[PDB]
């Protein structure tokens, strides 16, 4: 995390009108998951105004909203088991400041949304 | 051409609104559904429960 400069997502079959896509965003108020497809940019940068991930929406089925995802490890599982997409989560302070310590801690599941979109590939917003 | 609706038609000539429901059985996960029951808690007896 350090100073953050994170959150977003984009999975999807492709990134091109084609299928859907969700957009797993943070803004301290609400993870909202769009399944709208969207036409994208190379580095879209927003917040602090500017507001340009995304083009357009056109046709789409689901919605959400919920609470934010919250020297520290933010750590999540991405998992896609036959339309039911799911997404644990933790976030721990450590002390060590190398790289991923030795210790143990699991994992305890935050959502879990039937969509049925088959995914192959994702790539991370700032 | 355009409908002429007035007040004084009879039966057969005035505005009947129709809403069509179609729904769909395929294979996936489906989400919509009823509403369930709630029924009445009881303890310490031989119940079934669900
Ligand atoms: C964080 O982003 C979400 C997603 O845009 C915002 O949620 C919207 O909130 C407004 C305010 O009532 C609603 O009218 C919209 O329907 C919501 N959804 C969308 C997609 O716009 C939320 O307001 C944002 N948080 C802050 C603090 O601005
Ligand atoms: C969305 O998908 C449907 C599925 O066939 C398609 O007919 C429609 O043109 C698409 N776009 C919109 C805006 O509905
Ligand atoms: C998703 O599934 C559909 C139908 O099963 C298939 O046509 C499509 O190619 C799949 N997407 C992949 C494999 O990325």
């Amino acid at each position: 995390e350090k100073s953050n400069i994170i959150r977003g997502w984009i999975f999807g079959t492709t990134l091109d009108s084609k299928t859907q896509s969700l957009l797993i965003v943070n803004n301290a108020t609400n993870v909202v998951i769009k399944v709208c497809e969207f036409q994208f940019c190379n580095d879209p940068f927003l917040g602090v105004s500017e507001f340009r991930v995304y083009s357009s929406a056109n046709n789409c089925t689901f919605e959400y909203v919920s609470q934010p995802f919250l020297k520290n490890l933010r750590e999540f599982v991405f998992k896609n088991i036959d339309g039911y997409f799911k997404i644990y989560s933790k976030h721990t302070p450590i002390n060590l400041v190398r790289d991923l310590p030795q210790g143990f801690s699991a994992l305890e599941p935050l959502v879990d949304l039937p969509i049925g979109i088959n995914i192959t590939r994702f790539q991370t917003l700032l | 051409q355009s409908y002429g609706f007035q007040p004084t038609y009879g039966v057969g000539y005035q505005p009947y609104r129709v809403v069509v429901l179609s729904f769909e059985l395929l294979h996936a996960p489906a989400t919509v559904c009823g509403p369930k029951k709630s029924t009445n808690l009881v303890k310490n007896k031989c119940v079934n429960f669900n």
